[PDB]
């Protein structure tokens, strides 16, 4: 399943970073790559991911 | 709707999702909506039947991957079992879309064995931050000289 | 797959551990060095423990650069981790009280 | 919760005469730390509680139960066993020898 | 976790048993024991927890 990416990317546009700047919480610049293969976000409630 | 069911196509025929069984042919289940189901069974109606007609709208006709790949998953199979979520997947990767799943630390072997990177979130007081970490395999041999 | 989920990790138990290797150690250790010397079977969700420890004891992650590591699976499967570089002490850490 | 706990308390009494309460999917939406407080809230209360979840964050109800309904599915039927956290397992070590 | 465990059994009506018959899925006569100390219910997705 995983190695199914390989045509993400190349027949498509896929996000890959996202940047951010006194947006919510995130005070000041902040900035979280995204993978090419597929990502996740993880943390506590209440920690800012949504 | 009157005249919608007149002179608007969309409203010319009624749709309703049907489950079919993989060696016979037949027809299971039709379900014109996600009534009744147990959660799980109701969200996987829910992701499935939204991923395709996701699809619908991101593609060209004819064409077989859309131009923006990329969707975003809220509260990732926040009630569903590992098998349900798993197919959940499977499904995103057949239509051809790069997932962004969220989830607050939970079917954490799960995006263990569906994702290569993470964004761990954090907040102390007023203020929150991000981190990247990320994964790879060494495919080029498990164990040389072993069994694989 | 039940059996899998029922062998879930111990978060209580990781933070106790991390905190015995920062009291034998007193030293910056890195999450590379954490994963050498703990040896996680749960690799992913451990490293969100240990990042989670750091921000919330306020000791800040160097996400611009990276430290890498190698585990393995029970089954041969090994993987190469890309981590942030970061230090814990174990002063920070024994401060904050842990839920 | 508390709203529960005092309407099941009689008149005139601290503890409730009926005293469970049933949390359906019950941390679909929370992380450990908030789910054990979800726990320690509703033991304070004096209330015992029956969960319900599919498969999610087995290792916190591990810690505040002790007996766990075990229930599977096969075709159209559904069967259900209830056994103690600890022969569970036993049963998990069983299979460990696979 | 026993020192507050006490209240239960002593001083409130605890469900301590459920018996189904031909109820759902559930052909036939089933019961699941509910341990006085707290107990709870797993099982995948659509195995009849509801
Ligand atoms: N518009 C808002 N109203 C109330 N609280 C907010 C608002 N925006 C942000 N917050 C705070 O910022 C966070 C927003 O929710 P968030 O943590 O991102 O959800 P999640 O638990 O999925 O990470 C929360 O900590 C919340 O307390
Ligand atoms: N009265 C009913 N209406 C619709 N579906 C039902 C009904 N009774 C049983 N079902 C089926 O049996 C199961 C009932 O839901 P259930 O499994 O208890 O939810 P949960 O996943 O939370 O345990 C589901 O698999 C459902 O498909
Ligand atoms: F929604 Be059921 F409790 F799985």
């Amino acid at each position: 399943m995983n190695q199914v990416s390989g045509l993400a990317g190349k027949e498509s546009f896929i996000l890959t970073r996202i940047e951010l700047f006194n947006w919510g919480g995130f005070h000041g610049l902040h900035q979280a790559a995204i993978h090419q293969d597929g990502t996740a976000v993880i943390g506590p409630t209440g920690s800012g991911k949504t | 709707l009157g005249a919608k069911a007149l002179l608007d196509p969309r409203f010319r025929l009624e749709f309703a999702v049907s489950v079919m069984d993989r060696q016979s042919g037949n027809v299971i289940e039709s379900r014109t909506g996600s009534q009744g189901g147990s959660g799980g069974e109701k969200e996987i109606i829910a992701s499935y039947v939204l991923t395709a007609s996701l699809s619908y709208a991101l593609c060209p006709a004819g064409s077989r991957y859309p131009l923006f790949g990329t969707i975003i998953l809220d509260e990732a199979f926040s009630r569903s079992s590992h098998a349900v979520a798993g197919r959940i997947i499977a499904a995103l990767r057949e239509f051809g879309l790069h997932a962004v799943f969220i989830t607050p630390n939970k079917e954490m072997r799960l995006l263990r064995d569906h994702t290569r990177s993470a964004i761990v979130v954090h907040r102390r007081g007023q203020n929150s931050n991000m981190a990247s970490l990320s994964w790879e395999e060494l495919e080029r041999h498990y164990q040389r000289r072993g069994n694989a | 797959d039940f059996w899998d989920a029922f062998n879930g990790l111990d978060r209580e138990v990781l933070i106790q551990q991390t905190l015995q290797l920062l009291a034998k150690e007193n030293r910056p250790v890195g999450l590379a060095e954490l994963a050498e010397l703990l040896p996680p079977a749960h690799d992913l969700e451990t490293f969100a423990v240990w990042i989670g420890m750091a921000r919330e004891a306020g000791i800040e992650v160097i996400d611009s650069q990276r430290e890498f590591a190698e585990l393995s699976d029970g089954e041969g499967r090994r993987w190469r981790f890309n981590l942030p570089t970061t230090g814990l002490e174990s002063q920070a850490l024994m401060d904050i009280d842990w839920e």
